[PDB]
């Protein structure tokens, strides 16, 4: 299960 | 005056993400987090400190991208997604290059800022310091990923 980066 | 100083402030910053520079940073590895960047110089407040660099797409590959990562667990979570002109856009540093913005871990704590960094029209995701960073200091900013599905796969979120 991915995350990300979110500005 | 604010004028001139806004001036000065921008080609420091253009010059740099131009010129791909990346001084001041080396590469360790760091308990339960993998590799990290460490800075090897003091770095002041306000700083540019180095561009979050890789593919600069927008909405549409992104997704087509993301569907494609998690068919691989060792691919690894590298796309960073930011809003510019009411569009969607991702810087994404899945692949490994030799740039560092993107060896930088996470801490909602940290000592970078990410700034979204207008050059004509073109934004560039820049990380600045948010204080004063020692030599010897581990970089980190907030990934800013919040959700419920991430923060329960990968609990450092959390910190
Ligand atoms: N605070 C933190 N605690 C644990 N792992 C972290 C972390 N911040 C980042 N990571 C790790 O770094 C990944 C993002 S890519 C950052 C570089 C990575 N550490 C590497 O060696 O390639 C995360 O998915 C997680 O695996």
């Amino acid at each position: 299960k991915r995350h990300r980066k979110v500005l | 005056s604010k004028a001139e100083l806004q001036s000065e402030e921008r080609k420091r910053i253009d010059e740099l993400i131009e010129s791909g520079k990346e001084e001041g940073m080396k590469i360790d590895l760091i308990d339960g987090k993998g590799r990290g960047v460490i800075a090897t110089k003091q770095f002041s407040r306000g700083d540019f400190v180095v561009e979050y660099h890789g593919d600069l797409i927008e909405i549409t590959d992104a997704k087509k991208r993301e569907a494609l990562y998690a068919q691989d667990p060792s691919t690894g979570c590298y796309m960073y997604y930011f809003q510019y002109l009411s569009k969607t856009y991702c810087v994404d540093a899945t692949r490994e290059t030799n740039r560092l913005g993107r060896l930088i871990n996470h801490s909602k704590c940290g000592n970078c800022q990410t700034k979204l960094h207008d050059i004509d029209g073109v934004p560039h995701l820049i990380l600045i310091a948010s204080r004063d960073i020692a030599a010897g200091e581990e970089l980190l900013f907030d990934y800013g990923d919040r959700s419920k599905a991430s923060i329960e796969a990968h609990p450092w979120l959390k910190h």
